[PDB]
């Protein structure tokens, strides 16, 4: 049980451990700033033993990553497995989806749980270990008592539900944050092998400073728009590659003066990558990094081609991409501000407004220090759970009955107490 | 609670008012410990409940992790949600927050 | 004290041009708009430094055979391979470039690593000059709005 | 302006009836009511 006592030390101290791991990664890439071609080796504008401290801190950082994944596995994984078990247990009772409704081959995340029905610890975290016989006696009349009830059903090695444990890992692995921390551990391991790409732990400045997190959410908000627009740009570039191939290949010499061993780029499989690497990030369109007409036959067609490339790439489409990203930022900051607005001019529950609770001075703040003050519904619900059944009042039995009924009319819609009276 | 209930339900009466002024020192101890919410208890009007807050439950609710779970929840609900299903999302939050609260007690 | 230390040396007695801000009451709003969004702007500039540092790691570990400021290289050729050097190179040159990095660097002309080179070039162009400079500009103009 | 018109279409397709043109809030004193107010009441396919 001293193992469990040491296990308490982790999850009590998770966030500070993660922040300190970020601090270690800063220090290591600060050291790794000093490299030099020779095989690579580091000088020292520092103490004499900086390379042994690098040898220290690599192991130290990998220790902290393993430390924090143990802490996270025994911190929040029970909550996630709880939410999953609760959702599945409600969908056995109120739906019978493995009994009647039969979810399709679509939604494998909802279809993973077919091999956890007959597991014996399906109510691990559900406070209700009698779901089995409950759905049996609610349904097994019709679909066979025997089939339905059968479908529900080294010593420590011989006292653990193995299939349930497999299912548990199967729900562990699909999680975002667990996948992130496992990736982070494996990158600390493969920087412990080769410390060249041990610098990939700079990504945590995003995941963990909570405004850069909005910045990095703003790269994937408008996914289908941005991908389709970039594909559109590739189509325009390809079409101009067709024109430049079929009519203007005599303007392609990277070489100096052409008597030097001149190189062209009028090919369909080359001219394309030329306009991509050169013409897209050019800024001058294409007329910088190309031959210019000086009295040719095709001079006017050339200038038309140049101006249309300039307009329909550098003027418009780069501004489209920029405007799409800055539009995503505007909407994200607007959602942040709207959250912090309607957290201050409305009650979350009675939903009335600020102004009505301001005829009385200081009133809205009292209207959420006394009246609704969302923590108290949490507390009162704990109070109802923890008392015995037999000592409920009329209102307490009423609310308990509604909550067992799941019908939700006792929450006030637009009817605070002060509205009722004069 | 009973003096509180007489005060809140029946204000403007000087006799109870004087008596509560002579009863001031007890409420000031127990004002953190009683809570009071609003419901409609089948009477088709607004009733008021009073109840008890356990000390350890509150004082281990408000600190550690549950503040961030709260933020997450408030963010997700105020940003988006159907107008009637919001309260069921709140009860789902309340349920697993109670489970998390016991688990944070378990440390 | 600045008028005193311009009375000593009148070279930097020109620092009293700052009062056009503090005293014309719209430029005051302009100069308040440089410090309104402090923690956002500092964190974003730090993010840009992290991206530049990561590309410095890649360019160090795979592409240092493209670094010659010198003419033709038979002249006493200079590289920018050192971690501390390549970093300040991308800062001074690549950030304010406009063409990303593909202007002020060697270009591939049929190498092994040509395709990886163009991928590196385009990703530098996008994730610095397209996005992040526009982020800084938009943050300042948002503060003005 | 084009994206604003798209979003305004998909807004006033969800806070108004197209016909009685009242609003969302009035059909929400009853829970789930506006969705019933266009699953039973007007539900434009039925005029067709
Ligand atoms: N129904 C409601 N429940 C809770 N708060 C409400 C409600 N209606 C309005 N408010 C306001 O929202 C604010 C909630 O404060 P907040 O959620 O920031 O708690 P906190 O402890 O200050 O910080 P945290 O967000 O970390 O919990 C309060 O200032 C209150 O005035
Ligand atoms: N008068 C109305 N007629 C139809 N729908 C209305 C009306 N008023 C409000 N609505 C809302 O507009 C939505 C109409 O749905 P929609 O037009 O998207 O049909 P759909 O079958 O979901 O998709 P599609 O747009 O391809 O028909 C409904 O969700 C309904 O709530
Ligand atoms: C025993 N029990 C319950 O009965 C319960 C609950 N949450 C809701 N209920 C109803 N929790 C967390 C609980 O432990
Ligand atoms: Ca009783
Ligand atoms: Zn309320
Ligand atoms: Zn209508």
């Amino acid at each position: 049980a001293y193992q469990q006592k040491l296990l308490n030390y982790f999850a009590r101290n998770f966030y500070n451990m993660r922040m300190l791991a970020l601090f270690v990664a800063f220090a290591i890439n600060f050291i790794l700033l000093f490299y030099k071609v020779s095989v690579h080796y580091v000088l020292e504008e520092s103490s004499g033993y900086m390379e042994p401290t690098l040898r220290i801190l690599a192991i130290l950082h990998t220790v902290i990553s393993f430390f924090c994944i143990i802490g996270y596995y025994c911190l929040k994984v029970p909550l996630v497995i709880f939410k999953r078990e609760k959702e599945v247990a409600r969908k056995l009772e109120f739906d019978g989806l493995y009994i009647t409704e039969q979810p399709s081959e679509d939604d494998i995340k909802g279809q993973w749980d077919r091999l956890v029905i007959n597991t014996q610890s399906f109510p691990n975290n559900y406070w209700d270990k009698f779901v089995k016989r409950k759905v049996m006696d609610k349904y097994g009349e019709f679909y066979g008592r025997d089939r339905i009830s059968e479908l529900l059903g080294s010593a420590v090695l011989n006292s653990i539900d193995v299939k349930y444990q497999m299912w548990k890992l199967g729900v562990v692995f699909t999680d975002n944050s667990f996948l992130y921390l496992a990736w982070y551990m494996t990158m600390s391991v493969l920087g412990h092998y080769n410390n060249f790409f041990f610098a990939a732990h700079l990504l945590d400045i995003a995941m963990g400073f909570k405004t850069l997190r909005t910045i990095l959410s703003s790269v994937t908000h408008n996914g289908k728009q941005l991908v389709l627009t970039v594909g559109l740009l590739a189509v325009v570039v390809y079409l101009y590659t067709v024109v430049a191939f079929n009519f203007f290949r005599k303007f392609y010499n990277k070489s100096e003066d052409g008597d030097t061993p001149d190189m062209k780029c009028d090919d369909m499989l080359t001219c394309y990558m030329f306009h991509m690497y050169v013409g897209v990030r050019a800024g001058g369109g294409i007329g910088d990094e190309i031959e210019d007409p000086a009295g040719d036959e095709y001079e006017i067609y050339r200038i038309i081609f140049d101006i249309t490339f300039f307009f329909f790439v550098i003027v418009i489409l780069l501004a489209i991409i920029q405007g799409l990203i800055i539009d995503a930022f505007g909407e994200l900051r607007d959602q942040q501000e709207q959250v912090k607005e309607d957290m201050e001019t409305k009650c979350f529950i009675c939903g009335i407004g600020n102004d009505y609770f301001d005829t009385v001075p200081h009133g809205f703040e009292t209207h959420t220090l006394q009246e609704h003050n969302l923590a108290n519904y949490l507390f009162f619900l704990m109070y109802l759970i923890n008392k015995d059944e037999t000592e409920h009042t009329g209102q307490e039995s009423y609310v308990w009955k509604m909550y067992q009924e799941r019908c939700w009319e006792f929450f006030p819609a637009g009817d605070c107490f002060r509205k009722q009276y004069e | 609670v009973l003096l509180t209930n007489l005060s809140e339900h029946m204000p403007n009466d000087t006799r109870l008012q004087t008596f509560l002024e002579l009863a001031e020192s007890v409420l000031n101890y127990f004002q953190p410990f009683l809570g009071r919410i609003e419901i409609m208890g089948s009477a088709k009007r607004i009733e008021r409940v009073y109840f008890e807050i356990s000390e350890s439950s509150r004082t281990q609710w408000e600190k550690p992790q549950v503040k961030e779970s709260k933020r997450q929840f408030i963010f997700d609900v105020v940003n988006e949600g159907g107008e009637k299903e919001k309260m069921e999302l709140f009860v789902n939050f309340c349920e697993d927050t109670i489970f998390e609260m016991q688990l944070a007690a378990q440390i």
